[PDB]
Formats: structure tokens, sequence, C-alpha cells
RNA sequence: AAUUAGCUCUUGUGUU
């Protein structure tokens, strides 16, 4: 064990990837939200580029 | 350090000394109302029962106070504090013995602000004098500051977001120093360059230019509706 | 936060009174009521029908305040006949008129109803 | 969300033409045929259904925080 | 006081049928906090009635 | 037309954007090459004699 | 110096509008009986509620809000209920208000709609416009999803709130040729003619009449299936008619003061 | 306009006729590319659309080329705005 | 005297007393949601 | 920022299918901070070997 | 609608309308943007005129019927999130209802609001200066319990525990508020024409059509002319033909099949005029008024700054430490 | 064949293919990625 | 407020039919831009 | 009657 990275929502090594419309809908995640953020301490943050 | 505690803006000079936060402030958005004279400014219920104006009792209105103490904090055109001659401060919202609401000559009664009181009226980016310029309160339903629109040139208010502070003036000297140098129609001419700041702007403008064109007629019924609405009209119709 | 009830336009409260009439004293045979609670739908129409009399020389009505709910109406008339009397009789002209629309409008009815 | 009971500018009934409409819209007409059919004859009661996102549907799909 | 913080209910008046919560009263009058709207009102005592 | 016919029949069969792209028709152009690039805004307005 | 002697007459009568036209009145009573259609016709609306239990995607509010909006046919009960403001009444009572139940209860998979039908009135003659096309969609509920509440309607008129507006449509128009040029075109030829006009294909607008008034106003009262439009009509001149007597009663209790 | 209320010749000029040349640091678009200032255009061009000249009027459209060069005359009231507020007030305040 | 919640995943309620781990009976989980109050609520359907 | 240089703030010819042409901040940051057009993409990098 | 599952997400300051609306008249760039799905904004019947002088310099008149009858009505979450911590040996918070008999440190907050649990319940109305949750820390005690922002008036719509990474509890409770579009708020075209509401006037009064139609939002016109925003007055034209012909209109930026004079071309069919005006009666007397009036259906958006949301005012309140002026905020 | 004046069509067919192959957020997503 | 009050029966608006030209002052237009641009293909080709 | 720093975002001044 090194330490925690964080996951970018969406990303190949997240949950919700690959997964379907209901797939989401039936874990309470929009379908329509892009991912692309992290959740760091319950935040939703974003890198501008 | 020491030196970074004053040294220039949010420094003790500038930021304590030569401006300071005061009491008796308000700022909400400002939206027009054309039935106002340019003298006159609107003001919500919530903040004219939350600001006071401390008045000194005299025979001549010590019934009126006495009233005033009596509707308590609670309703609108009341009081919130009582003030003896010794310094001595009574609170009106903790409704206290009656015995402590009467009041005699020497006292002072920190009235709820009414129709007719003096405030500063002023927008933030204050350029030249005739930003911060004296008005007549008058109490309106709706939580927004309310201005004849001819002010707002002096102002370069704009009524799309824009908001304005009001400061209410705490003392009788002060109250008619507001009254006698910066009252709104005493700016209507500005020494900067010797020409009116307030004029006619918008559609009255237009309207006023299309009205008196020389094709416009109007029959009795409507000159009556018209004339229903000039404050200094002498009260005789003009041969047509 | 500062919104007045929506019945306020239209009841009266302890102490104010429907009409009051104030004498003009800029001119002779002149009047102001001022009604409470009413908006244009009264003063329009008692307006029009003060100015049907040819004995008015005089009349108009305001709202002074979109936001206040009253009504000015100034009334002037020839001497001889007070405004109050021209008041009352465009009243007493209006009920007529509406009277007789009603009654004309359910014949009417009557009448399509059945071919 | 949800279609809204009344038109916001006349105050028509439009809270119950929202089914009808997708019905006749699923039977192959066009959409003002469809609009016209159900008795919408003013452009402010139209607006109201052809501009309309339903959006309630979306919302079922989750499962109810009780049960 | 007995009467601050009980459910209360206007009984006559233009306000009748609305449930509310006392906030602050006196020997005369109170204050009523609407369920339904977002505003503190003043009513006499004689309007109202204890819910509960 | 091949190309716009096969793509209007897409997410059906197996066709999509990055095969448009393996085809040689669409090509990523940056803003350094870009320089030495000659572009059409439209093929019809702009290529016509 | 009297009133003048107006005449009606219908041209289209059936469940949901009326056409008709009056004749010889001024402008000023016409547009007041429009105003008094739109506003003042008292009528029946859903304006209590109370919810016991709900679990629905909508909170409690949006449900009240669109309770309130369903027409209630309010024929002849209007006239006799009092308003809750005049009911000498510790709650309401029968007498100046009706009562609604609603509980639904989604168990099946398939959605629920609740709709106006689900609305149990304890009175016959006030009920929603479902008496004898779909429903009023009120909720989608899903399954483990319920809704119970009852509910409060009493009588009010337009100018309290827009629920208590019987009126869906007014269309109110006179003078439809230009005759008295109340309004001026630029360029007439652009306009289309009107519905009312009784002007041949060629030309645009009547010529100018100097001494005219507007007269013969049309109407066109579309109803929204609370009250039929003819009881609009007859209930806005009877409440116009009540306003200007007591204001007369009034204007004689303050003239024999003064 | 001929009340003064609001607008201005111009306006009107620019609304049915043309809105004309667009300008940044008072001259024409400058050759942001080497020798053209769009792709679009031909090296070594200095014809009137080429470098800023907008010949449509606000109701038959701009064409994009003139679209984006309208958007670079538009940036700089902006970032005038925002330099020329804080130099001034710091002119205001030593005048006080 | 204990209170009742509603677990987020199973949606069974469960009593929990005062100063207990926040969990559920079965399905082991940790969000909780508390349950509506039982006085009444009154809307005007303003 | 708080500075007085005004080349970076500007609209250079190089922004075109690249940042959109209108969405800026109005604050003291305009023209700073941008965005991107809605086809542009951004190089993740690949070896030259 | 910011996000469709926004009813489990206990975010802090969220709003959200009743009834959003796709736009009649878009552009083809949209349909990727998932806007139609996650529409902001409503097609208002609007009406450029000058009616009373309410709306004279950037401001707007509303309808006070449509505003009643649920237009640009929405409503506005607030979350709160606290935890029980043990400060240290002899500190440490808890839950619990505060009593008037153990705590010295009380003011004349109404506790009863909440329950045993020192939470307040859901569907419980709140407003400010009403504690929600009952949190106490040992000296006996010293109240630390959380109150509502002042001037809020929400009611609870739910509330939440659970526990933190290291095992204590730990409440969110999220509150809502449904705001009226009252007069003060800020509204906004797609074409950057902001403004606030004027004044608010029920459908009786408003201008009418022929027929009973009455404008939503009135704007003034010298919005138009030094601004130059063409678009608005083109969108309007080309909403009244989508509207009566029954389909979403076109607006992408560079079409060049569409032109001013095909839509008027287009909107002379249905009996209108081929500019878009209208013969408006005047409300108050109901006469015709002599300037034929645009009107037509456009997109508004209703903008975050409300104005009870900037209402401030203050008389002798709190006061700094370091040096003793009143405080910032 | 060529594709005269039907290209509206085309040229929105083709940059819909786009945005279903590629998303909105597909650069931040591709560098975590990478 | 005398004015305002009468703007309620003379009325204000503006529209596109506001921003149309009479179809003969296109024509006019059209033919200055073509000449404009004539002139300046002139004198770039004079510098040619 | 319970705190200060820092950072970010945003509003009005962008009239011509
Ligand atoms: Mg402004
Ligand atoms: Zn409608
Ligand atoms: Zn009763
Ligand atoms: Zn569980």
């Amino acid at each position: 064990f090194i330490g925690k990275i964080p996951i970018m929502l969406r990303s190949t090594y997240c949950l919700l990837n690959g997964l379907t419309d209901r797939d989401l809908c039936e874990l309470n995640e929009c379908p329509l939200d892009p991912g692309g953020y992290f959740i760091i301490n319950g935040s939703e943050k974003v890198l501008i580029a | 350090s020491l030196k970074q505690r004053l040294k220039g803006k949010e420094g003790r000079v500038r930021g304590n000394l030569m401006g300071k936060r005061v009491d008796f402030s308000a700022r909400t958005v400002i939206t027009p109302d054309p039935n106002l004279s340019i003298d006159q400014v609107g003001v919500p219920r919530s903040i004219a029962a939350n600001m006071t104006f401390a008045e000194i009792v005299t025979p001549f209105n010590i019934d009126r106070l006495q009233e005033l103490v009596r509707r308590g904090n609670s309703q609108y055109p009341g009081a919130k504090y009582i003030i003896r001659d010794n310094g001595d401060r009574i609170d009106l919202r903790f409704h206290p013995k009656p015995s402590d609401l009467h009041l005699q000559t020497g006292y002072k009664v920190e009235r709820h602000m009414c129709d007719g009181d003096i405030v500063i009226f002023n927008r933030q980016p204050t350029l030249h004098k005739m930003s911060m310029m004296g008005h007549r309160v008058r109490i309106l339903p709706w939580s927004t500051f309310r201005l004849n629109l001819s002010v707002t040139t002096p102002y370069n208010a704009d009524f799309d977001g824009d908001e304005m502070n009001l400061h209410l003036p705490q003392s009788l000297e002060t109250r008619a120093e507001i009254q006698e140098l910066a009252m709104v129609p005493r700016m209507i001419v500005t020494p900067q360059s010797n020409r009116p700041v307030m004029g006619i702007v918008q559609d009255t403008l237009t309207a006023v230019r299309k009205f008196t064109k020389r094709d416009v007629f109007l029959e009795r019924g409507e000159v009556m509706n018209l004339l229903m609405f000039l404050s200094t009209w002498d009260g005789k119709v003009p041969q047509p | 936060m500062n919104a007045p009830p929506a019945f306020e336009s239209f009841l009266l409260f302890e102490g104010e009174k429907k009409i009051t009439i104030n004498k003009d004293t800029k001119v002779p045979n002149a009047c102001l009521f001022t009604i409470n609670k009413e908006d244009h739908t009264l003063g329009n129409i008692i307006k029009s029908q003060l100015l049907k009399d040819p004995q008015v020389l005089f009349a108009g009505y305001k709202v002074p305040h979109p936001l206040e709910h009253k009504i000015i109406i100034r009334v002037q008339t020839t001497p001889d006949y007070s405004p109050q009397e021209a008041f009352t009789n465009a009243i007493t002209d209006l009920i007529s008129e509406l009277s007789l629309l009603e009654e004309r409008f359910r014949v009417a009815i009557k009448d399509k109803q059945e071919g | 969300m949800i279609i809204p009971v009344r038109c916001f500018t006349c105050g028509k009934i439009v809270g119950n033409k929202w089914e009808a409409y997708l019905g006749l819209l699923q039977a192959e007409y066009t959409e003002g045929d469809a609009l016209d059919a159900l008795g919408l004859k003013r452009y402010c009661c139209r607006r109201m259904l052809l501009a309309h996102v339903d959006l309630i549907e979306k919302l079922l799909n989750y499962a109810p925080l009780e049960k | 006081n007995e009467l601050i913080g009980q459910t209360v209910r206007i009984s006559q008046g233009p306000y009748k049928g609305y449930i509310g919560v006392v906030k602050d009263a006196t020997e005369s009058t109170a204050r009523v906090e609407l369920h339904s709207t977002c505003q503190t009102i003043s009513v006499d005592r004689q309007r109202l009635t204890t819910v509960g | 037309k091949r190309h716009i016919d096969q793509l209007k029949e897409r997410e059906y069969n197996n066709y999509s954007w990055q095969d448009l792209v393996a085809s040689g028709v669409v090509e990523y152009i940056d803003t350094l090459e870009e320089e030495t690039v000659m572009l059409a805004m439209t093929p019809d307005d702009l290529q016509e004699k | 110096p009297y009133a003048n002697q107006p005449t009606v007459r219908i041209t289209e009568l059936t469940d949901e509008n009326v056409k008709f036209i009056i004749e010889n009145t001024d402008l000023a009573v016409a547009n007041s009986i429009r105003r008094v259609f739109i506003a003042e016709v008292p009528i029946i609306a859903i304006d209590w509620v109370q919810i016991d239990a709900n679990s629905s995607v909508l909170h409690d509010e949006f449900i009240a809000h669109r309770l309130g909006l369903i027409p209630l046919t309010s024929d002849d009960i209007v006239d006799k209920l009092q308003y809750s403001r005049d009911c000498t009444c510790e709650e309401f009572c029968p007498e100046c208000s009706v009562e609604f139940t609603l509980d639904v209860r989604c168990n099946e998979d398939q959605t629920r709609h609740v709709t106006s039908r689900d609305l149990i009135s304890n009175s016959p003659r006030v009920i929603p416009v479902t008496s004898r096309q779909d429903d009023i969609l009120i909720v989608k509920l899903r399954k483990g999803q319920e809704l119970r509440l009852r509910a409060y309607a009493k009588k009010g008129f337009g100018k309290e709130h827009a629920k208590w507006n019987p009126t869906a449509g007014v269309a109110f128009e006179y003078d439809p040729d230009n005759a008295l040029r109340h309004t001026v075109y630029p360029k007439p030829e652009e306009w289309p003619k009107s519905e009312y006009s009784e002007l041949d294909e060629d030309e645009s607008q009547a010529p100018y009449d100097p001494n005219g008034k507007p007269e013969r106003f049309y109407y066109n009262v579309e109803s929204c299936g609370s009250l039929r439009p003819e009881t609009i009509v007859l209930s806005a001149l009877s409440g116009l008619k009540k306003k200007l007597s007591d204001l007369q009663t009034q204007l004689s209790h303050e003239i024999q003061s003064d | 306009v001929v009340s003064g209320a609001k607008g201005s010749k111009i306006n009107i000029s620019q609304v049915i006729a043309v809105v004309g040349q667009q300008n940044v640091e008072g001259k024409r678009i400058p050759f942001g590319f080497k020798h053209r200032t769009l792709p679009h255009f031909i090296k070594d061009d200095y014809g009137p659309e080429s470098r800023g000249f907008v010949e449509n009027s606000y109701l038959a459209g701009l064409t994009p080329t003139e679209f984006f060069f309208h958007a670079m005359g538009g940036r700089e009231g902006l970032i005038d705005t925002a330099v020329k507020t804080a130099e001034t007030g710091y002119i205001q305040r030593r005048l006080i | 005297q204990p209170m009742i919640y509603i677990c987020g995943e199973c949606h069974t309620e469960n009593e929990i007393k005062s100063r207990d781990p926040i969990r559920c009976r079965e399905c082991g989980y940790r969000i909780m949601y508390k349950k509506r109050t039982k006085r009444l609520v009154v809307f005007d359907a303003r | 920022r708080d500075g007085k240089l005004a080349k970076p703030r500007q609209l250079h010819n190089t922004l075109w299918g690249m940042v959109c042409p209108a969405e800026t901040p109005e604050g003291h940051a305009v023209g700073l901070v941008k965005n991107l057009a809605l086809m542009a993409y951004i190089s993740v990098g690949s070896q030259p070997s | 609608v910011y996000i469709t599952n926004f009813h489990v997400r206990m975010d802090t300051l969220a709003h959200v309308l009743y009834y959003p609306q796709k736009p009649l008249v878009t552009t083809r760039s949209m349909e990727y943007l998932r806007f139609r799905e996650l529409p902001a904004g409503i097609n208002s019947i609007v009406a450029i005129a000058s009616y009373t002088g309410y709306n004279q310099e950037d401001s707007v008149i509303m309808n006070r019927s449509a505003v009643d009858r649920g237009f640009f009505r929405s409503v506005f979450y607030r979350s709160y999130k606290e935890q029980e911590s043990k400060k240290g040996f002899d500190q440490e918070e808890v839950f619990e209802k505060p009593t008037r008999e153990t705590c010295q440190g009380m003011r004349h907050a109404i506790y009863d609001k909440l329950d045993d649990d020192g939470l307040i319940a859901p569907g419980v109305r709140v407003s400010g200066d009403d504690v929600i949750i009952g949190k106490t820390v040992t000296l006996t005690k010293r109240d630390c319990s959380t109150f509502l922002r002042t001037s809020e008036t929400g009611i609870v719509d739910q509330v939440m525990v659970t526990l933190n990474q290291e095992g204590y509890k730990f409440c969110k409770i999220r509150v809502r508020s449904v705001r009226i579009p009252q007069i003060g708020d800020k509204f906004a075209s797609r074409h950057g024409q902001k403004g606030t509401c004027g004044i608010q006037y029920r459908q009786e009064d408003m201008p009418f059509t022929c027929e009973g139609i009455t404008p939503d939002i009135i704007i003034n016109p010298h919005a138009i002319p030094s601004r130059m925003t063409i678009g608005h007055l083109i969108e309007c034209l080309q909403g009244k033909v989508s509207a009566n012909k029954g389909e979403i209109g076109d607006a992408t930026p560079f079409n060049d099949a569409v032109n001013v004079q095909k839509i008027s071309n287009l909107l002379s069919d249905y009996g209108y005029h081929l500019r878009g005006n209208e013969v408006l009666y005047n409300g108050f007397t109901g006469r015709k008024i002599t300037s034929q009036i645009f009107i037509g259906p456009t997109y508004y958006q209703r903008l975050k700054h409300m104005v009870d949301d900037k209402i401030h005012s203050r008389a002798r309140g709190p006061i700094q430490i370091l040096n003793r002026q009143p405080m910032e905020g | 064949e060529i594709t005269p004046d039907l290209w509206q069509e085309a040229c929105w067919i083709v940059i819909s293919s786009y945005f279903d192959e590629k998303g909105l957020v597909r650069q931040q997503l591709d560098s975590f990625d990478e | 407020t005398v004015i305002n009050n009468w703007l309620l029966i003379e009325g204000h608006t503006i529209g596109i039919g506001d921003s149309i030209a009479d179809s003969k002052t296109y024509q006019d237009i059209q033919n200055t831009i073509k000449k404009a641009k004539q002139d300046v293909i002139e004198v770039i080709e004079k510098a040619h």
C-alpha cells in the first residue's frame, strides 16, 4: 500500500463505467451527468485547464 | 506586523478612520415608480420597521409617542426602545411592566421610521456631489427601493439589478443639515458645468416629443383625464 | 416577505370609510370623492356617466398609486346643481342601465335556447 | 416537470390534454393538426403543449426514498 | 406564558382557517407565524384557538 | 453520399465517427498546422466555378 | 342627462363559449363589463389543503398549487355559500365550504395517474369537471408511493387569485373597420380584415367619421368549464349592479352626515 | 432618435444599412496568422472583407468571418472598461 | 420511547435507541432518513 | 491579474474554432478565462519513437 | 432543473423551476447540449410597449394572473450540515434537546419545534432565529446548537443521519422555500436584455388583443435601439410562426435559408400582420391604442438574483472585537 | 457521388455522429485515463 | 405624470417593421457597397 | 447571545 488517489467520475476506473441508463438510475445517479469531476470530502471539484 | 496593520487599504488609516461601517443603513434593489415626486423614495415596510429614529418627548408630542410605545415593536408604526433621561434604556421587545411604559417629558422614544422622514440616498460609485442626495421616505408594500426616474441620471442608476444604500440621520441637527443642503430639489443645477443634472428621460421624453406636435388634438374627456393629474392646476379648464 | 395580502385590494378595515367627500376650494361647485378599495372598474363608468350629464362642467378620476387601492373623482357642476346630486344621479342611471341590460340578456338567451 | 393545469396567459384548462396530444402525435398527426384537433386555437395555449418537456417520467425511474 | 409555542388556528376574519405558531403574545394580541406563507402576522387572541 | 448514408443508419449496425476518421475523410487540424492549411467555409458556396 | 338603452344580440351559444353583441352603450360600461367578467365573478375553488402523507416526486406545495387550479362545477352553490370572511362560524361549515378527500396508493408495478376523478367531494353539486377526453392530471405515482390529503374549497373571485377566474378568454372588440381612427395604420393594406368586418374586399378601412363614437361592442366569452357562459355574464352584471348599489348606500350615509 | 431619448444615427445606420469596418487599436484586423487574418483568405489580402469590413447589416446577419471580426472589435470595449476604471480611480483619489 | 427512521436501501423502518451506532438491522446500511412529522401541515392552494 | 497589459486579454486571430469568441467573464478577469469551442479537442500526448 | 436526481442530492443553494419549457425557437447546436432534456426558462408572451411607466429603464411589467397560475414560480433548497465530535476530555458535544434547568447559557429560542433527538422533523415549518439541531457541549452545559439563517422561513424538506469517516453521528438537513416572482426579481431574455420586475398587473388591467391574449411580460422599447439586439426581435417574430404552424423554429447562426422576409410571409398566412404587430386595447379604459404593438412569444429566464436574498437593514446590531465597529456582511 | 445542396442534413448528421462518439467532457476523461 | 398618462392612449413600440427598407433603398446600398469594393480593388491594383 | 484568516466564484459601473 502507498496511498489513495482520487478518481474523476466516469473514468475507466470509475464504478459508473459502461453502465446503462437503467443501471445508473438504479444507483440514484443521473445518466445525463457528464462525469468529469472529483469528489473530495463530499464536494465536487473540477480542474480548470 | 504592526506596519501591515495600518499600511494602506484595509489598514487603520483608510480602513477604519477615513471610512467605517455605520449603523442605521439599508441596501436593496431599486425599481421605478413614476408616481413619486422627485424628492421621494419608497421603502418597504420591513426596512422601516427595523430602523428607528430617536425623538425627544415634549408636551406637544407626548400623546402620539405614548400611543407608539403602546403599540410596541410588533406592529409597524411603533417604537423599539424608550430611553430615560438618566441614560437608562428600556427594551420594548420584552413586554415589560406597564409602569415602565409610562414616559415623561425628558425622555427619548426610538420610533419606527414613518412617512416624511429624511434619508440620505447613495449609489456606491460615488463620483460627484449628486450621488448622495436627500429624500423623503414613503412606505410602500413590496420590498424594493423605489425612486422617480428623473433622478436616475445623477445616480447613473439602471433598474436592472442596481442596489442603492440608504442612511438614516439620527439627530435633529443632522436632519436639518440634510434638509437645508442636500435635498434633491436643491441639486438640480450642478456647479461642475452650470447645467441641470436631472431631466426628462426615456419614454416620457419620447411621448412629449410626440405630444407637442402640431397635429395632436384632444377631446374634452381626455383633457379632463389629463388635468386630473396636474398637482399645480388651478381648476380652470382652458378655452379650446 | 413584504407581500401584502390579496384581500387588501377590496376589503375595508376598522375605521375605514368606503367613500368620503371633500369640498374643493379652488373653484365653486366642485367636490372630490375619495373612494377606498376600488379601481378603474367603477371610476371609468362613473366618469363616463357624469360626462353624459349636461350640467357637469368637469368630471374626472384618477388612481394616485397602483399599489394603494383607492380612487379620487373630481366633479364640478354648474351652479344651482350640487355635484353630489350629479354623482347620485349617475349612480342611479348606471343601476337602471345594468338592470335593463340584464333583463334583455335573459330574454335573448331564452330566445336563443329555443331556436 | 409536469404539465401545467392551466395556460399561463388566458387560463384555459390545458392540463387534461397532454395524454391526448401524445396519442395524436403517435397516431401519425402533424403537431399543428394535433394541436388544432384538441381545440387549442390561440397560440398562447399552443405553446403550452408544443414547448413542454415532460420531466416527471424520468423522475419516476428512481426508487422511492421510503417504501 | 401558556400560549407561546402552541399550534393555533384563526377562527374569524379574512385569515379564517389558517394555522400557525405563536411566537410572542400579550394580554391583548399575539404574533402568529403562518405555516403556508413566509410571513408572520399579528392577530387578536379572541380570534385564536389552540390546536392539540 | 455513401458516407452520409452509412452514417444515417448508424447506431444500428456498427458504423460511427471513428470509422469516418479511419476512411481519411475528416482530419484533426491543430492551430499550428492551421497556418499552412486553406479552408473553405462551405463546399457548395466556396468550391464551385 | 340620463342613461341610454343598450340592446343585446347573441350570434352563438354553446356549452363552452358565447358570442354576443351589445349596442347603444358607452365604451366605459362595455369595458367595465369585460373586467367584471375576468375579475369579479364569485366561483368555488380549493383553498385549504392538509396533507397527511405525501411520497410522490413533487413537494407538498407543488401539489397544493396544482389542486387549487382545478376547476370545480359551481353553478348554483356560489349563490348559496357565504364568504369565509363573512360566515359566523368556527371552522368551515357546509354553509361556507366544500370538503374533498383524496387517498391514492400505488401498489401495482404500473404507474398510477392521480387525476381529478380521485377527488371525492362531500357535496354532490360541487365536483371537478369530470361529471360526464381525459382528466386533469395531478400526479404520477410509482410503486410504493402514496398521497393522502383533505381539502376545503370556498368562494372567491379573480381579484384575489387566478384560480377563482371563471373565464378562459374574453374577446372584446369594437369598431372592426377603423372608421373612428382610434388606431392609425401606417399602411392599411398590410392589415387583415377583422372577423366582424362589414367591408368589401377592395378597400382596407372605412372612411373616417368625424362625428362618431364607439358602438356595437362584440364579445366572445369562453368559459373554463366551471360556470356556464351565460351564467358568467348574468353573474357579472348582477355583481356590478351590487357594487354600484352598495356604493350608493355608503354615499347616502356620507351625504346625510356632511 | 429625434426625441433624444435613446439611440443615434449610427445605430439606425448599422441596423439598416451596414455595420461597417471593425478596428482594434485604431487599425484594421491585424494578421494573426502568417500574412492573413483567417485561414479562409489568401496570403497578403488587403481587400475590405479580408481585413475586417462588415458589408452586412444587423438585419441581414453577419457572415462567419465578419462575425468573428465583430467579436474582436467588441472585446476591446470590455477590456478598456476593465482597465479604465482602475486607471481613473487613482487619478480621482489623488485629485481629492 | 424509540425513534423510527427509514433505511436508504432496504427501505425498512427500524427502531434505533439514542446513542447507538447508525446501522440497519439488515443490509448493514449507513444512511438513515428521519420520518415525516405528525403535526398537521396546512397549505393554502394559492 | 491587476496587470496593465492588454495584449493577453484580447481576442487573437488564432482562436477560430478553438476557443469561443463570446464567452468570457465580465469581472476583473475578462479575456483571461475562456471556454472551448464545441468541436475542439485537446491532444492527450503520445510517444514519438 | 440542474440535474434530474435533484431530490437525492443534499446540495447547498439549489434552485429549480416548476415548469421549465423547451424553447420554441432553437439552434441545432443545443440538441447535443441536452438542453431540451433539462431546460431552464419559459416561453412567454412578450409585448414591447411603454404601458404605464413602470418598465421604462430596463424594467419589466409582469402579469400577476400568470404568476398566480405558476408562471416562473420556483423553489429554493438550502442544506445544513452538522456533526457531533469529541472536542476533548472534558468537552464533548452531543445531540440532545436542551432543558431549561440544566444549561446555563440559554436564550429565548424555542426548542420544542425539534423533537427529543435534537433534530427537526420533515414537514415542520421553520423561520429565522429558530433552532434546528440541538447540540450542547459540557462546560453545566453551554449552548452550541445551530439555527436557521436569518430571514429564510422555509419548510424542512428532508433530514438525513449517518456517520462520518471517524464514526461520529452527522446530520444533513435540507430546507425548501417557494419563491414567487415578486417585483424586484431579475429576468433576462436570451440576448442580454436583463431587467427587474417593476410592477405586476392582473389580467384585467393588462392590454389585450382582439382575442383575450394578454402579455405575460411587457418590456420597454428603449432597451432595443442603443443595444441593437435585432436577434431578440427576430426570435419574437418567429415565435409566432412556430406557435401557429406547430413546429420548433430554427435559429442556427449561419443558415441563409431563413431570413426575415420568409418569416414574415409565413406569418401573414395565419391572419396576422406580416411584421408581427397587433392592435392592443388599453386595459383600463378598453380603448384602442393608436400605435400597433409588437408582440410575440419569446424565451425568458429567471436569474437567481432574487430581491429577498439581498434586502438588508441594520440598527445597532453586533459589533467586531478588535475595533468596536459594526460587523461586515 | 457528390452531395449538392442536400448538405445541411449531411452537415448535421456528421456533427451528431461526432457528439455521439465523444461527449462534451472528453478531454478531461481522456487526460485522466492516460 | 401627465405625459405618462397620455401615453396610455398614444402608445409606443418598436419592432421588425421599423428596421425594413423599401426594397429600393436596398438596391442603393448594394450599389454603394459594390462601388466601394471596386474602388479598393482598383487601389490595390495600382499598388500592385 | 459561538472566531479569525486565505482562496474562489458572482453582482452593479462595459454610457459612445
Ligand atoms: Mg445597471
Ligand atoms: Zn392560452
Ligand atoms: Zn361557515
Ligand atoms: Zn436497511
